């Protein structure tokens, strides 16, 4: 069933999202790559303190609707 | 208060021991910028600038010696190690390279193996994020600034804010 969460950038922005908690975090990194226009191998995820690993399903994190994950940007430079 | 800005930052928890801000403000109302070598190696210069007093033009090659140590110890538990996707030999391999750039998980790591607090503030020079390693103030912090994406130097807080 699909659900609506939150995912805030960098910069304090949250955009919404439509997941299910059947799929990966990886794909929710897919989703967020394209909104927020930064490749996936620059970010990662976290929900309340714990980072997400790519390969789990949402539903094992224990997600709501608008549940808010931050993306934490990598800075190479 | 007067001129009392920084000592009111909001730190939001990421996971323990790395933190988040959004202040509004612009860096150079607050800091000094130490303008750093461009060449690939300027996130080594910049955390060499501000924690190894009268240091030499390469005294960041110890900066990356510390780097190596604390990836031997910690490159494994590091959420950003995943993003690289190299085992800890090639990622040493690579690290210790000339020019090869630094970023946020050295800074991770190096927080760890000094014991100190590194903060990154994004950029204009209107501040998107601070982005800090370490449980300290940013009075006590290494401050980075990284800009146009590609590039970090050292940050020192002007003298009137102490
Ligand atoms: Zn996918
Ligand atoms: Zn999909
Ligand atoms: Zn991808
Ligand atoms: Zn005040
Ligand atoms: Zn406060
Ligand atoms: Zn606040
Ligand atoms: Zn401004
Ligand atoms: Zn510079
Ligand atoms: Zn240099
Ligand atoms: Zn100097
Ligand atoms: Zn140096
Ligand atoms: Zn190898």
């Amino acid at each position: 069933e699909p659900l609506s969460i939150l995912v805030r950038n960098n910069k304090g922005r949250s955009s919404t999202y439509e997941v299910r908690l059947t799929q990966t975090v990886a794909h929710l990194k897919q989703q967020v790559s394209g909104l927020e226009g930064v490749q996936d191998d620059l970010f990662w995820l976290t929900f309340e303190g714990k980072p997400l690993e790519d390969q789990l399903p949402l539903g094992e994190y224990g997600l709501k609707p608008l549940s808010t994950v931050f993306m934490n940007l990598r800075l190479r430079g | 208060g007067p001129m009392d800005f920084l000592r009111s930052l909001d730190w939001t928890q990421v996971i323990a021991g790395q933190y988040v801000s959004n202040p509004r403000f612009n860096i150079s109302d607050y800091f000094e910028i130490v303008r750093q070598p461009g060449d690939g190696n300027c996130f080594y210069h910049s955390i060499a600038e501000l924690t190894m007093p009268n240091k030499t033009d390469h005294s960041y090659h110890y900066i990356k010696r510390l780097t190596e140590s604390a990836a031997r110890k910690y490159y494994q538990e590091e959420p950003e190690a995943r993003l690289v996707g190299l085992s800890l030999e090639d990622y040493l391999k690579r690290m210790l390279s000339d020019n090869e750039w630094g970023s946020t998980l050295e800074a991770s790591m190096l927080a760890k193996e000094m014991g100190i607090t590194i903060i990154i503030w994004t950029v204009s020079d209107e501040v998107e994020a601070g982005i800090k390693f370490g449980d300290g103030d940013v009075f006590t912090a290494v401050n980075l600034l990284h800009s146009g994406q590609t590039h970090f130097d050292a940050l020192r807080i002007l003298p009137q804010f102490e």
